[PDB]
């Protein structure tokens, strides 16, 4: 759970990136 | 539409489709959960939006699913509390699919817009140096 939490905080910069 | 203009650059064409993804809504009184069973059936959409050659729709797709299950739905204000089967296998998903797809097909878009882009601009360029060599002549 904050394993899963975590893990989607850490695709926010990707889709920062997918966003560009 | 911004995306279906070969004049404009690839790069803004493309932008253009996944803004439109960006501009999903969560509804507050729809339980978070739904939103997680809603995924197996978006995904399935995406990709056949993708199979049949309508890369911008599964584009925006892909990107209102990304969007949903890492932006927005943990804003929910009954996401926190929210008790999710599903939510490990949404991040799965969104490791093998919905992010790799979305990239591919991301890089397809702007190659078809480059060479949209490239075609126009040279006929565009040939008629423009036309004129200005008739507008010399008179």
């Amino acid at each position: 759970e904050e394993e899963e939490e975590e893990a989607l905080e850490a695709m926010q910069s990707r889709l920062a990136t997918l966003r560009s | 539409s911004d995306h279906g203009d070969v004049s404009l650059p690839p790069e803004d064409r493309v932008r253009a489709l996944s803004q439109l993804g960006s501009a999903v809504e969560v509804n507050e009184d729809i339980p978070p959960r739904r939103y997680f069973r809603s995924g197996v059936e978006i995904i399935r959409m995406a990709s056949i939006y993708s199979e049949e050659g309508n890369i911008e729709h599964a584009f925006i797709l892909y990107n209102k699913y990304i969007t949903l299950f890492i932006e927005k739905l943990p804003k929910h204000r009954d996401y926190k509390s929210a008790v999710i089967p599903e939510k490990k296998d949404t991040v799965k998903k969104l490791k093998e699919i919905a992010f790799p797809k979305a990239e591919e097909l991301k890089a397809e878009l702007l190659k078809r817009y480059t060479k949209e882009y490239t075609e126009y601009n040279e006929e565009k360029k040939k008629e423009a140096e036309e004129l200005a060599r008739n507008m010399a002549i008179q």
